[PDB]
């Protein structure tokens, strides 16, 4: 049919999961150096 | 239909990758950022450093634990920790805040984790080699050190200090 | 005594593989709820000693549990999945010769490992890092267990290659692809275990040698150790790239895409070990930057893996009826636990790879590194993903190889089974993650130091929960498991079926993509460069100053 939203949904969350936990623990690295 | 589908898939997929490539570019700059400042000191040393495991406490740097602690700059303390069956020496140890402390541990066993609580310092002992890592305490006190690398049966009960003195 | 094993006599290799793989994880498994409990701060290991007197210690357990699930069950599973279906979608046999005796190698290197193991002779966890020196038989027994992969390659190169000749000029079928570039990857993998095991460990165990040398033993190790989970998982993807869709009711919406994927692992597992190596000494920082760049790469795979399913399942979905941005999740069907297994495990494996991104980040490691966390990742990925698919593919696979049917009793305390299982996990994982925030090492008996992480006090009740909810699943999966392969109903029909393999909707372009990533030998050479270039400075490096040291055993 057209544009695979429910695709796109998925990696949106994916790549949220991804930047919470990355930035995440970015930040107590700094908090502990 | 199914072969539309087929393109605009195949589009947005491309789109998504160039995406997802940026992003981890992203945190590849953001890496390249800490090992430019401070907080990179944690890194082990990659210099090769070897010790014999079955002298280590007979003759050298960690026989006497008196001698543990080390001034060796204006603001440097070098401390020689050893990190041995379900335990740590000198315990405590005790350095300066605001110092840079730089720490050679190794094991005359096997291999120890060295995690102090609190920090960045995370390193693997294995015997036989030095781990040397940097690091300047900001806050005082009572820092705990954990065995985060199975030892044995006391691995569980393997804990140390740091007194880093106000 | 069945026609069904005399044209495929292959079926049931196949079966005594997946037989064997889930019996290691029942058995494994049982020592995971008393871990979950140990990390909720309760210690449930009298009881446990009470039921299996033969048990000395937590750390025996844990042996018992990383050994038998992590390395036998997921190895049978990808030795049965990446020899069957490809054979199956090439119609064509297997060396019988070989496949029986892979089996056997398989059989007897357990069992002359799970010896030693059960007489508590090598409690050195399933990583055996020395100096920690386990019995001689311990590593006699793994590394024929692992050998045997060397003989599944050896078949599926040959299927291939007897393929090739029988239809010159023609595109290597997606499923067979998937499984050349699959074993040949394990083959480059598997040389850094086979030299450490070969040079140091079986010499070592034996008398021959008093010493080894730790870091080179590690280096060595994490050559293997991180391409192995790829070699647990792409099994599992293998089936959800070319099985699901169909159980979805779908297509794979694209053949090129699954092929670039394990095409990009064939390249980019092997060469990341030092990712496993952040915290370690006498390993130049500049090369641990290099390997945690080629790590984040070696993640574009998973994240392609991850549009491309959830595409083919969104357009079956739609097929079903999909109504908007929501609706074709719930056209799909929940009712069939061959469909549902893997798709919860597809939804765990977002956090889970999330996880691993952050462990992947060099310096970031500091935070992590063998706390709590670590575990909380892998239950995620291995635990979760790979069992839950292993365990759905049951439903199909199972009745293909026995003809045996599914009744609908079957069928409902499966998806039971599956819902806890996967609920289980996540609760675990939240509990895992978040104690290793607070520094909770993984790899202790903190039950036993019951004062030591007060800090952890919310966390360690979801590992408690974790732990009953997940001892429930298991024991209804044995319960499930048994009356499915205890039971005398007998359609030679169904085990005479055609595998469920997904129809690919296939494009103009491609043709030439598909052929320039056919080229196996080339790509199998660049991978091999890239290894030697990851590795070998610095292996070269520490084979010049080797300082071997005595074992211990401190157990
Ligand atoms: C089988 C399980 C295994 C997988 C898979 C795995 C993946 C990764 N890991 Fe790992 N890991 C590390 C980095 C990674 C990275 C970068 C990835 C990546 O390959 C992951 C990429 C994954 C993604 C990018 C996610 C894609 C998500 C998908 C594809 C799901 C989509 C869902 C859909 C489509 C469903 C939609 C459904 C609907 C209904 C809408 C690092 C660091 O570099 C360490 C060392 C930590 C330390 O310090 O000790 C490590 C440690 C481990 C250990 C401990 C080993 C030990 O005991 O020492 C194990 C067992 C393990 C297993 C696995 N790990 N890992
Ligand atoms: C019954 C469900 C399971 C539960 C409740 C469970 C729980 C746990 C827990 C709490 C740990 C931490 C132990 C520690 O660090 O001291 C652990 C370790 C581990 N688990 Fe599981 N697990 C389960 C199933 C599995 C499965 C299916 C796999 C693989 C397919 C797996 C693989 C592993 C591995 C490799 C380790 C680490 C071994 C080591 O560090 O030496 N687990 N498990
Ligand atoms: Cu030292 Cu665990
Ligand atoms: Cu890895
Ligand atoms: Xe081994
Ligand atoms: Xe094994
Ligand atoms: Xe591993």
């Amino acid at each position: 049919e057209e544009k695979p939203k429910g695709a796109l949904a998925v990696i949106l969350v994916l790549t949220l999961t991804i930047l919470v936990f990355w930035l995440g623990v970015y930040a107590v690295f700094f908090a502990r150096g | 239909d199914e072969h539309k589908a087929h393109k605009a898939i195949l589009a947005y997929e491309k789109g998504w990758l160039a995406f997802s490539l940026a992003m981890l570019f992203v945190f590849i700059a953001l890496i390249a950022y800490t090992l430019a400042t401070h907080t990179a000191g944690v890194i082990p040393a990659g210099k090769l450093e070897r010790v014999d495991p079955t002298t280590v406490r007979q003759e050298g740097p960690w026989a006497d634990p008196a001698q543990a602690v080390v001034q060796t700059g204006p603001n440097q303390y070098t401390v020689y920790v050893l990190a041995f069956a379900f335990g740590y020496q000198p315990n405590p140890i005790e350095v300066p805040q605001g110092a840079e402390i730089v720490f050679k541990i190794t094991s005359p066993d096997v291999i120890h984790g060295f995690h102090v609580e609190g920090t960045n310092i995370n390193v693997e002992v294995l015997p036989g080699e030095v781990s040397t890592v940097r690091y300047t305490f900001k806050r005082p006190g009572e820092y705990r050190i954990i065995c985060n690398q199975y030892c044995g049966l006391g691995h569980q009960n393997m804990f140390g200090t740091i007194v880093v003195k106000e | 005594i069945s026609r069904v094993y005399e044209a495929y006599p292959e079926k049931k290799a196949t079966l005594y593989f997946l037989v064997l793989g889930f019996l290691a994880l029942i058995v494994g498994s049982l020592f995971g709820p008393f871990q979950a409990l140990n990390y909720g701060n309760v210690d449930a290991y009298p009881l446990l000693k009470r039921l299996l007197p033969f048990v000395q210690s937590y750390y025996q357990g844990l042996t018992l549990h990383g050994v038998l699930n992590a390395i036998v069950f997921t190895q049978l599973f990808a030795q049965a999945i990446m020899v069957y279906l490809p054979a199956r979608e090439l119609n064509m046999r297997p060396n019988m010769g070989l496949m029986w005796l892979s089996w056997w190698m398989a059989f007897i290197g357990l069992v002359v490992a799970a010896l030693p193991l059960l007489a508590n002779e090598a409690t050195v966890l399933y990583t055996f890092y020395p100096p920690l020196k386990g019995h001689w038989a311990f590593y006699l027994g793994a590394s024929v267990f692992v050998l045997s992969t060397w003989v599944s390659i050896y078949i599926v190169l040959d299927l291939w290659r007897r393929w090739k000749a029988a239809n010159p000029g023609k595109v290597t079928p997606l499923v067979t692809y998937m499984a050349v570039v699959f074993w040949l990857m394990w083959f480059l993998a598997s040389l850094g275990l086979v030299l450490e095991a070969v040079l140091f460990l079986l010499p070592w165990s034996f008398g021959l040698v008093e010493g080894v040398d730790p870091l080179v033993a590690r280096t060595l190790f994490w050559w293997t150790g991180h391409p192995i989970v790829y070699f647990w998982l792409l099994p599992a993807y293998a089936i959800i790239y070319t099985i699901l869709p169909k159980q979805a009711g779908g297509k794979l919406v694209s053949d090129p895409m699954a092929r670039l994927a394990f095409l990009l692992f064939l390249l980019l597992s092997t060469p990341v070990g030092f990712h496993h190596q952040f915290a370690d000494p006498g390993i130049d920082p500049t090369w641990k930057m290099i390997h945690s760049v080629l790590t984040l790469f070696v993640a574009v795979p998973s994240l392609m893996t991850a549009f491309t399913v959830a595409a083919s399942l969104e357009f079956a979905g739609r097929l079903r009826g999909g109504r908007g941005l929501f609706g074709w999740i719930r056209a799909l069907p929940w009712d069939n636990p061959a469909f549902v297994a893997p798709v919860l495990g597809l939804l765990g494996f977002i956090p889970g790879g999330a996880g691993g991104i952050v462990n992947a980040s060099f310096t970031l490691d500091y935070v992590v590194h063998n706390t709590a966390w670590v575990p909380g990742h892998f239950h995620l990925q291995v635990a979760s993903l790979v069992t839950l698919t292993a365990m759905g593919s049951l439903y199909w696979l199972l009745p293909n190889l026995t003809g045996k049917p599914i009744s609908d009793a079957q069928r409902r305390l499966g998806l039971a089974v599956v819902w806890l299982w996967f609920l289980g996990m996540m609760i675990m994982a939240v509990g895992l993650h978040w104690a290793g925030l607070l520094n909770v090492p993984r790899r202790a008996y903190i039950a036993q130091v019951p004062d030591a992480y007060p800090h952890a006090a919310v966390p360690m009740v979801f590992n408690v929960l974790a732990g009953i909810v997940l001892l429930v699943a298991l024991l209804l999966f044995i319960y499930g498991l048994f009356s499915v392969l205890l039971s005398r109903e007998r359609k030679p029909e169904l085990a005479e079926a055609p595998l469920p393999f997904a129809e690919v909707i296939s494009g103009p372009e491609d043709r030439r993509l598909v052929l320039a990533m056919d080229r196996i030998g080339f790509w199998f050479a660049v991978a091999a460069i890239l290894v030697v270039l990851a590795y070998g400075p610095t292996l070269v490096q520490l084979f010049g100053h080797l300082n071997p040291v005595p074992g211990w055993r401190l157990w």
